């Protein structure tokens, strides 16, 4: 309203003033009422869905895993801490070692990987580490302990009986109901609701197919944008992409020429995990749902560690489609 | 305590029912069972003692709906309290989402050997302090007793009876030899308790730069000696947290708390974070009263 | 191993228990047939000398039996097979 | 919402078993053919209720002396002693 | 009338001289009705002897650091001011302690006169080097509760003699809480439970007894003003 | 969810529920398998150890 | 209380047949349009699952013949406003354009600064030139509710807190003294005089005869008037009706003019609570996270103290097997307990009944059924015969004590109508006087509800300097990030109207009341005060009044110009070392009292289809362990508990007997078998026609 | 107000409402 | 050291109120003594008051009297206003009888031998023409508040009203201190109390029966 109201409520309002804070107010506590019978919904659908993640083995004994992106590096030079790795360092075990310089090992391959130890890996310098994750356990039904690493609530190592699943559906759609909207992106709980449903997004935004410079053109009353592949043959060609968008910044704005990756985002917004699955494979998708989840809880300013997103994405990963029966059984 | 939690004694007599009834049948005051229930429904006086006695070490999940997570139901081992009203203990409203307002909770009774011996293992509230989600702790002390700890924790300049070095007329008038001294020039009008001073400590582990300095490798506090400038308010805060524990000596913002918390529970065991929580929660009470927080 | 004194349902601490079994599950079900155990020996009196031995540490004035079970687990004076 | 009012009552039938319990302990302490006169005259032993001409023949004796000791030993057991054990039961 | 239930003291003892009282049942809410006044009769009604101020050899304006020794000023009068110490001459009388030679002086170095003793003669109190010789005149006197840094009455009278404070009061730290004991056949009363810790000069018994004695005398002028008068009276069992 | 179309395509396949999961088993009212459920501790033996059981 | 009643009536619901319902509610029709103002309160809508769907009306709204919500407005003319008082549609309001009544009007219709505030159709807000207004507003606080325009300070309060107040000043409970508000608006009198529950004298006279039942008006003209009271009668929640006449013998009455008091009034201003003392402090973490300590002073002096009359009903209903008579005679019951009932069944008026009582004996055929051999032997020997006829007396239910004020019989042989098959229906009103509690749920006028977390006794309570214990003791954290320092202003204004002011106009009066009206310039104790809703106190002659109280008895100004008292601690001795706000703020007793609330089940009844406990304190009936919960306990990994709560708990029917005959007997409590679910679904599978079967291997 | 019988309760309105309340 | 032991000093301002002043107290002691002698005097000072009344009409609390103006449940808490000081420590039943028009001030109860009325103009009620109270008031010795006692506890017929029972003489109490405390550290506290009976008693016997009740408890340690 560009009114607007200019009175503190120790002056007191005068009667148009409170009107249009009513009108405020009323329709918040509206929201409020429904947002929760939302989470509800989100919850229960979690719940279903990673209800058979419960820890089977003491240990896979895998050597895939993540790595993490653990205090990039700073231009100057040095070790700035990456604000986020109490929800994506912390509480895991390792596959692989530390060794830097051609150095002694750091931290040996599996180790709960606590404070202490994260100061000793940013004190001795180095940037990323090879770490477990329940999205890379070998095991059949179920994670095992160690990919798990530790158990959030006791601070210990996860025992061989845990429902990690529903700890983790529990914590994930646990903290809705307060998660607000903001003022076509959608930017709160719907945002997860169709990320987890894995829908095309509402504001669906185009992604890269291979890299090059860009064949950068304006249209009629909108914009027409093209690949030229450095060995990609035909050139993809991105034609119907509206007016009302933008073009993606980073780092400046996209310009004329510059090079892009092979899953670059054309546009500033969102993409559709299907594509980038297609494109980039499982473990690019798996970043960008746990990237994507997590960029909306911390908006919220809500502490959620990743694994519990992971278990939920390892849920999402697991068949495969049959697009050649070969000769037996398979439709 | 974190553990304990109140239960309205017409309430305590009406789900453990069948216990106080073979109870008070095997101490001689029935003749057998039908004189039990008749007596015990008329709650008649020799009922209440032998209910306490049938209640010790006992649990009763008290959940909370909606359970919007796993800690919606703990397990607490109750203690009789008149009123009608469950009891609850402050530091778990975070976990229950529960505001006083009016707020209901349900208390379930476990049954068979397996399920008491669940309660009183897995689902006890001191047990159950860190969260599932992130590992903060969520029987760290919220609301009025962080504005407790911070006004006990915090540094005035200029107040009465600091420590000034000024010399040549009088001595320095800042000292004090311990905090039990500390604390009776505070009663008396002559210490507040937010000033700075220099306390000569023997029962609290100083910072790691101290600790290298006065004692190098292995100075062990319960005989050594050693000064700080510290104000009396964080020596008092320091005697709630363990003995291993160094000496904290900041600002107890919510945050710091946290911390303090968090390392304190990833270093010690469950049972020493129980006890530390609830000592907080007592200073942070105490020392909320006189904080003089008021709104006019 | 510094720390006040337990005080009832906490009483002796989980943490010095969990070093005696793997995880807490053992721990539960460890407790819960001995406990049966000791319920069934006091039951069992009554009749000829069972299967069923009793507190193996001297019990208190009116004490359960999951008491005196973790009390004993705490104490070393059981031990236990797994699946 | 129908409380269905013909369900076990759970202190009702343990009552019943401790009922039984008691009134067999105390008609125990009757003697021989004083135990037998009431268990078969109040079916006891078989829910069949025994009558007087019955138990006189399973006896040998006239219903007259059965009638006798059933007196006898209902008299007895309304003695406070084995009676006020009994009485909270009803 | 009659207290219906009679408290009985019963203490636990900790160390030799710490000890936690408990007070069962108080009838409600007397429990902090008396546990407070008793905190304050410890703290402030126990007489006692302590160090008022001292003077010292080579040291009139340097008063960050005395020659000849290791520790400076400031820590000698905070070792010092933790001596327990006895007395009986109600006059402040002076003691000495003088000692040559390099070595630990202890507190059983100082000379008293008669009637005043030190109840902790192995206590470290300071270090001397290099054939130094250490001379401190102590002024012992007896009081009550604690009493601050006594700012000095005269300007110069005694250029040397610089004040300190005194913790004249045997007991150190007394602390105290209430519980709720036995809520249902008695209607709730309370338990006091203290927490005294003096130092050897007395027991916390006779901490509490002597507490007891002076705490009984006011109330008791209370009670003359009217002796002829109704309370509840625990009857004797 | 869609109880009739489940009911009548599982009837049409014969099929076959093994009853493992911590939804099924909450059904049927028998013990769930995780925590206290699955058989390394549900079928835990506890046994004086024969040095007290001597000594009692 | 009878603004709950008032409320009830004028209340707007958009949800009834030819309506929408819950769930076909666009959540457009929600949100207040800006034509709701004057003929719709925005703030007074019920919180739950029903906001902006239930409202009320304004209090000058008024209905058109056709149905569309007039509301007045002031015709302003030639920059001239007028008194001719004009009512308008919503349709007029959008052509026209609207003024507001907090303007400058120079005492001749004329306003003064031309740049006006002024609403546009569109709901736009704009300042005119002083020459296009047409219309203006009859008042202010014309957008609002009755009941909340009856809260003071309402606005310095946000609209959530607001809303809270509003939906909880309905529901205050009756107490047996009903103070007046000692700062409050217009709106509690003609909020009573007009909700009916205020006896009216209805044409002038004078009193003859003032009685507890009846008031005789001798109207001038010959004829004289009986006006009756309803003393002690039940309301339709439980709650007393009581009626007591404030007139003398001979007082003269005009017509229109308050005559008896109701349940929540007194002298006939709407009183639905009472005036307590009030201090800010947090307090031992007692009053933590919006729970409020009292002294016992409230509970003992009966400060807070609601009367709830309960009826019970017991039907003489025929039955094939005979009739059931209410009769003295029970089977088994013996005449200890039969000491109550008199002759005819019923308890006798003022009998204290207790939990197990029997207010009706009623004793119904049962015909012959077979004895158990046992049951027979102990017949026998105690010499008691069957009387097969059964007992189903009334009995008082758990936890509805008190005395029995009034019993009224029914029957057929009176010729009552009683519907067919009741040959004789009683119904017996037991009443209690039930006193604040722990778990009682007390509020402000402002949203600031809380339960009682502690009585505490009157010594440990902190005490003024003059050693007057406060009554209550709020928290502070409470205050600031809820937004209704309302509550801090009634309460400043509270201890003003308490302690009386009295205006240093000496030199003149000052700035702070240049512009307060005649006799404020001084006031005297206990002296009741008014703030209208947006025309109330500015903040300005609050600080003014509150630096200008009068000493209580001595010479002691206790609360010093900042509005805050040197509290000592009762409990300790010593003094808070920072002043605390204390005042005279007006608090309710709500309807959520713990008596109501309290339930506890061993076992009890069982529902019929399915053999799950039953539901609802009506019955015992359990708590729901609905499915979150199961989903908590699995996060756990409970196991054992689980099976518990789900098998022998609620419906393995062979088991439940089974478990509660070995906690009796002492011995472990048996494994759970298959529960009630899982056989009736494996039937009505075999019933559908699906061979559901199990096989281990 | 206009009531009889009113509690002398005294107001602070610095306005002044010319319509009775309905 | 302090060479005076604290001494008391009574200053009546009133006769139903009073301030007594302690004096010289330990620095630092004052107010926990004044806050000793507040809480003992407002809480345990032994009175009297009524415990149950009879009306001779009705038969509950929840009712009125034909001629009365005060329902029952107003006579009630008109009546527990009362000041009545028992000297028997057994139940003893004063009666009230007023008939026809006036106001039943309590001043007409009849006391029996050993009790006395000290508020006599309390307004237990107003007749009518029709008006006729007659009461049976009983009082009982005690401290504190005890509730109403059940009638079905105690032996009582229907007619028995029962009463709640504040024992307690005392009103308003408050101390406060004048500690010098000056740098030459001849420090001392000043106590002044200051008590108000509510003329059942005088404030001196409710401070004697304190120094009673404190001194006791404390020769107890
Ligand atoms: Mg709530
Ligand atoms: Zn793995």
């Amino acid at each position: 309203i560009p009114r607007p109201v200019k009175s503190s409520f120790r002056e007191g309002l005068t009667v148009l003033e409170y009107f249009i804070n009513t009108h405020g107010a009323r329709k918040g506590l509206a929201d409020t009422a429904l947002r929760t019978a939302d989470s509800g919904y989100l919850t229960r659908r979690l719940v279903d869905v990673s209800q058979d993640v419960i820890v089977r083995e003491h240990d896979c004994q895998t050597e895939r895993g993540i790595v993490v992106e653990l205090a990039e590096r700073a231009p100057d030079g040095t070790l700035i801490r990456d604000p986020y790795i109490e929800t994506s360092a912390y509480a895991r075990t390792l596959g692989t070692d530390a060794v830097d310089e051609a150095g002694n090992v750091i931290v040996e391959r599996g180790q709960d990987l606590g404070d202490p130890e994260i100061d000793a890996l940013l004190a001795a310098g180095i940037t990323q580490v090879k770490v477990r994750s329940v999205l890379t356990c070998a095991t059949s039904t179920g994670v095992c302990a160690t990919c798990y690493g530790r158990s959030m609530a006791t601070g210990k190592l996860v025992d061989i009986g845990e429902a990690v699943g529903i700890v983790a559906a529990q914590s994930i759609g646990e903290p809705g109901t307060q998660l607000t909207m903001r003022t076509d992106i959608t930017g709160g709980l719907p945002r997860v609701q169709e990320l987890f449903e894995a829908r095309v997004p509402r504001g669906k935004a185009p992604i890269a197919d291979v890299t090059g410079r860009v064949r950068l053109e304006d249209g009629e009353r909108f914009y027409k944008i093209t690949i030229v592949p450095d060995d990609g043959g035909e050139e993809v060609v991105y034609d119907k992409i509206s007016k009302r968008q933008r073009l993606r910044v980073f780092k400046r704005v996209l310009s004329d020429g510059d090079h892009v990756e092979v899953g670059q985002q054309l546009m500033e917004g969102s993409a559709d995990p299907h594509e980038v699955l297609r494109v980039q494979g499982p473990r690019e998708v798996q970043i960008h749902l746990v990237r994507e989840v997590q960029e909306v809880y911390r908006a919220q300013g809500v502490s959620i560690h990743d694994k519990h997103i992971e278990v939920i994405v390892r849920q999402m990963l697991r068949r495969v489609t049959i697009i050649d029966s070969g000769s037996t059984e398979f439709l | 305590k974190l553990h304990q939690c109140g239960l309205p004694k017409l309430m305590a007599l009406e789900l453990f029912k069948p216990f106080v009834m073979k109870r008070l049948v095997d101490l001689n005051h029935a003749q057998n069972i039908k004189s039990a229930k008749r007596m015990v429904e008329r709650q008649r006086p020799q009922v209440w003692d032998v209910l306490e006695e049938v209640i010790a070490e006992h649990p009763v999940l008290l959940n909370r709906a909606p359970t919007l997570h796993r800690l919606g139901i703990q397990a607490f081992e109750p203690m009789l309290v008149e009123g009608k009203a469950i009891q609850l203990h402050p530091l778990v409203c975070e976990a229950f989402n529960a505001d006083f307002d009016g707020d209901q909770m349900a208390v379930h009774l476990p049954l068979s050997a397996e399920a008491q011996a669940e309660a009183r293992i897995l689902m006890l509230s001191s047990n159950n302090i860190l969260s599932p989600a992130s590992g903060r702790p969520l029987a760290m002390p919220r609301l009025d007793m962080v504005t407790g700890l911070y006004y006990l924790t915090t540094e005035v300049p200029g107040d009465t009876g600091e420590y000034q070095p000024a010399s040549g007329d009088h001595p320095e008038t800042g000292v004090y030899s311990s905090p039990a001294e500390a604390i009776m020039a505070a009663d008396r009008g002559v210490l507040s308790v937010r000033a700075k001073i220099k306390v000569r400590l023997t029962q609290l582990r100083p910072p790691v730069e101290i600790e290298a300095e006065l004692f190098g490798h292995s100075g062990w506090q319960p005989g050594d000696a050693w000064m700080a400038e510290t104000t009396l308010g964080r020596v008092m805060f320091n005697e709630l947290l363990p003995l291993g524990y160094p000496f904290v000596n900041k600002q107890m913002h919510k945050k710091v708390q946290a911390a303090i918390i968090n390392d304190l529970a990833e270093r010690y065991p469950m049972i020493v974070v129980a006890q530390t929580v609830d000592k907080l929660k007592d200073a942070g009470f105490y020392w909320a009263t006189r904080s003089g927080v008021t709104v006019s | 191993g510094g720390y006040d004194t337990p005080l009832g349902i906490t009483n002796p601490p989980i943490d010095e228990l969990l070093d005696r079994v793997s995880s807490k599950y053992a721990l539960v079900i460890y407790a819960a047939k001995r406990a049966r155990q000791i319920n069934d020996y006091y039951n069992q009196l009554g009749e000829g000398i069972l299967e069923y031995v009793g507190p193996l540490v001297e019990p208190g004035l009116q004490e359960k039996p999951l008491s005196i079970a973790l009390r004993e687990i705490h104490a070393d004076l059981l031990e236990h097979t797994e699946g | 919402f129908i409380e269905d009012s013909e369900a076990v009552v759970a202190v009702d039938a343990v009552s019943f078993t401790l009922l039984q319990d008691q009134l067999q302990s105390v008609l125990d302490t009757l003697s021989e053919r004083e135990a037998g006169v009431v268990r078969l005259r109040f079916g006891l032993t078989d829910g069949q209720p025994r009558t007087l001409d019955e138990i006189g023949q399973v006896y040998g004796v006239t219903r007259e002396r059965i009638r006798q000791i059933e007196s006898k030993t209902m008299s007895k057991l309304r003695h406070p002693s084995r009676s006020q054990v009994l009485r909270d039961y009803l | 009338m009659l207290i219906s239930q009679r408290p009985t003291l019963s203490e636990d003892v900790l160390t030799d001289n710490r000890s936690q009282f408990v007070i069962e049942p108080l009838e409600p809410g007397f429990g902090y009705t008396l546990g407070n006044s008793l905190r304050r009769t410890l703290l402030s009604s126990i007489p006692g002897a302590a160090v008022t101020s001292i003077r010292i050899d080579g040291v009139l304006h340097e008063f960050t650091t005395v020659p000849g020794v290791k520790e400076d000023v400031t820590e000698i009068i905070l070792n010092l001011k933790s001596l327990v110490v006895s007395s009986e001459e109600d006059e402040p009388v002076t003691m000495y302690l003088r000692k040559q030679g390099p070595g630990e002086v202890t507190a059983g170095d100082i000379v008293p006169p008669a009637g005043v003793t030190v109840h902790n003669p192995g206590m470290h109190i300071a270090t001397l080097n290099d054939k130094g010789k250490l001379e401190v005149e102590l002024v012992v006197e007896r009081g009550r509760g604690y009493v601050p840094a006594v700012q000095n009455r005269a300007s110069g009278a005694e250029i040397g003699r610089i004040p300190v404070d005194s913790i004249y009061s045997p007991v150190l730290k007394v602390t105290y809480k209430v519980d709720a004991t036995r809520v249902e056949q008695r209607t709730d009363f309370d338990k006091l439970i203290l927490d005294v810790e003096t130092k050897n000069s007395i027991s916390p018994r006779d901490a509490l007894a002597s507490a007891g004695k002076t705490l009984v005398e006011l109330f008791g002028l209370a009670r003359e003003l009217n002796v002829e008068a109704e309370g509840i009276e625990i009857g004797p069992s | 969810q869609e109880t009739t179309r489940v009911l009548t395509d599982a009837a049409i396949n014969c099929r076959s529920d093994k009853l493992n999961g911590l939804k099924e088993n909450v059904i049927i009212g028998k013990l769930i398998p995780a925590g206290t459920g699955i058989n390394r501790y549900r079928n835990i033996a506890v046994q004086p150890t024969e040095e007290a059981r001597a000594a009692a | 209380n009878p603004l709950s009643g008032l409320t009830h009536k004028r209340r707007l619901s958009a949800l009834g047949p030819g309506g929408l319902s819950r769930e076909r509610a666009g959540l457009e029709v929600r949100d207040v349009h800006p034509s709701h103002y004057g003929r719709m309160c925005p703030i007074e809508t019920p919180e739950g699952p029903n906001i902006g769907l239930i409202g009320s009306l304004s209090v000058y709204a008024r209905v058109n013949p056709f149905g569309f919500i007039e509301t007045p407005y002031r015709k302003v003319v030639d920059g001239v406003v007028s008194d001719e008082i004009v009512y308008l549609t919503a349709d007029e309001e959008d052509r026209h354009v609207v003024a507001q009544a907090n303007s400058p009007i120079d005492a001749d219709g004329r306003f003064v600064e031309p740049r006006v505030l002024v609403r546009r159709k569109a709901g736009e807000v704009e300042y005119v030139p002083s020459s296009e207004v047409d219309y203006m507003d009859v008042s202010p606080r014309q957008m609002v509710s009755v009941a909340t325009a009856m809260i003071p300070f309402l606005e310095h309060d946000d609209a959530n807190r607001a809303l809270m107040g509003a939906n909880m000043q309905r529901q205050a409970v009756p107490l047996v003294r009903s103070e007046a508000p000692l700062v409050g608006t217009g709106m509690e009198l003609r909020a009573a005089i007009d909700a009916g529950d205020v006896v009216v004298a209805e044409e002038s006279g004078v009193i003859e005869e003032v009685s507890a039942d009846y008031i005789t008006v001798m109207h001038d003209n010959g004829t004289r008037r009986t006006y009756r009271m309803r003393k002690f009668a039940r309301s339709n929640h439980g709650t007393c009706a009581n009626q007591c006449p404030i007139v003398d013998a001979g007082d003269r009455v005009e017509a229109g003019q308050v005559i008896a008091d109701g349940p929540c009034t007194d002298d006939g201003e709407m009183a639905l609570g009472k005036n307590l003392l009030v201090a800010i402090m947090p307090w031992e973490g007692h009053n933590y996270e919006d729970a409020i300590i009292l002294s016992n002073r409230l509970v003992e002096e009966d400060v807070l103290t609601s009367i709830h009359i309960e009826e019970h009903e017991i039907d003489a209903r025929d039955t094939k097997l005979g009739a059931e008579e209410i009769t003295r005679d029970i089977p088994n019951i013996s005449d200890e307990v039969l000491a109550d009932l008199d002759e005819r069944g019923i308890v006798r008026i003022g009998a204290e009944v207790r939990d197990g009582d029997i207010l009706v004996g009623k004793v119904t055929p049962k015909g012959e059924t077979e004895l158990t051999p046992e049951e027979r032997l102990l017949r026998a020997i105690f010499g008691e015969k069957a009387r097969e006829v059964r007992d189903t007396s009334l009995k008082v239910p758990h936890g509805e004590s008190g005395k029995v004020i009034g019993i009224r019989v029914f029957s057929r042989e009176d010729e009552d109508e009683l519907p067919a098959g009741v040959n004789e229906l009683v119904r017996v009103y037991v009443a209690q006087k039930r006193k604040i509690s722990d778990g009682d749920k007390l509020a402000g006028r402002h949203g600031n509800k809380g339960v009682i977390g502690k009585i505490l006794p009157v010594e440990d309570m902190p005490f003024l300097a003059d050693g007057t214990p406060v009554d209550i003791i709020l928290n502070t954290h409470g205050v600031p990030r809820r937004m209704n320092i309302g509550q801090i202003l009634e309460t400043h204004l509270g201890w003003c109207a308490h302690s009386g002011w009295k205006v240093d106009a000496a030199k003149g009066v000052p700035d702070w009341a240049a512009r307060l009206p005649d006799e404020l310039l001084e006031a005297q104790p206990n002296a009741i005060v008014s703030t209208p809703v947006f025309d109330g106190a500015q903040e300005a002659e609050l600080q003014g009044l509150l630096s200008c109280t009068l000493p209580n008895r001595d010479g002691d100004v206790l609360v010093d110009a900042d509005g805050k008292a040197m509290l000592f601690d009762g409990r300790s001795g010593e003094p808070f070392p920072y002043p605390v706000t204390v005042g005279y703020m007006y608090i309710m007793k709500l309807h959520h009292l713990v008596d109501d609330k309290i339930h506890a089940r061993s076992t009890g009844p069982y529902s019929m289809i399915t053999q799950q406990p039953l539901g609802g304190k009506a019955q015992f009936g359990g708590q729901r362990f609905g499915e979150m919960e199961c989903w908590a306990m699995q996060a756990y990994g409970a196991a054992y508990t689980l099976q518990e709560l789900l098998t022998i708990k609620s419906d393995d029917t062979v088991g439940r007997v089974k478990v509660y005959e070995a906690i009796v007997k002492g011995e472990n409590i048996p494994e759970p078998g298959i529960p009630e679910s899982f056989k009736v679904l494996l039937k009505e599978l075999q019933s559908l026609c699906l061979n559901v079967e199990v096989l281990s291997s | 107000n206009s009531v009889p019988g009113a509690p002398n309760r005294v107001s602070f309105a610095k306005l002044r409402e010319p319509l009775e309340v309905p």
